[PDB]
């Protein structure tokens, strides 16, 4: 135990997060929250229309968010009030423009109703 | 005929029978004759005596 060497690789070990094309990195294990178990998919109930998951699109990262936290912002202090389905929407026309530009939301532009599970990750990048 | 079905052009899948709301509400409202079976107001009338 307690054996560091560090060479030109760095020291530690690098976990991952592969989807369909997007690759992102966290040297640090995750604090993981999740507030309700996993949801059953609810098509069967109030759908007859051909329902298919775009997962090859859909399910890729995008960053909806970035923040300047300074020491200047107080305590008590919002610093993004993400509304998230919104939000992956709302940053690309934020981003100046159409949702059929980025690949993860053209079926929010064809598609009328949506139901699924959305994985966040806050990632920070402090001294 | 009245009820004929000559050809069904079906785009829709198949959805999920809730058996007239027993699966969600506990009961099923499909026999309509249990319905009928509820009070409804017959009538109404302020009592006059004439006689």
């Amino acid at each position: 135990m307690d054996n560091p060497n560090p060479g030109p690789d760095g020291e530690g070990e690098v976990e991952l997060e592969k989807d369909s094309n997007v690759v992102l990195t966290t040297q640090r294990d995750p604090s993981t929250s999740i507030p309700a178990p996993v949801s059953v998919k609810w098509s069967r109930w109030t759908s007859n229309d051909v329902v298919d998951d775009y997962a090859t699109i859909t399910s890729r990262w995008y960053q909806i968010a970035e923040f300047v936290w300074s020491k200047d912002d107080p305590f008590d202090k919002e610093l993004a009030r993400l509304i998230l389905p919104r939000a992956l929407l709302s940053s690309i026309e934020a981003n100046s423009d159409a949702i059929c530009d980025v690949p993860n939301t053209i079926p929010f532009k064809v598609h009328a109703y949506w139901r699924g599970d959305m994985e966040v990750r806050v990632q920070i990048n402090s001294n | 005929e009245e009820s004929r079905n000559t050809t069904v052009l079906d785009t829709t899948t198949t959805l999920q029978s809730s058996g007239f709301g027993r699966a969600f509400f506990g009961e099923a409202f499909n026999d309509l004759k249990t319905l009928m079976r509820r009070y409804q107001l017959y009538g109404q009338l302020l009592l006059s005596v004439t006689t």
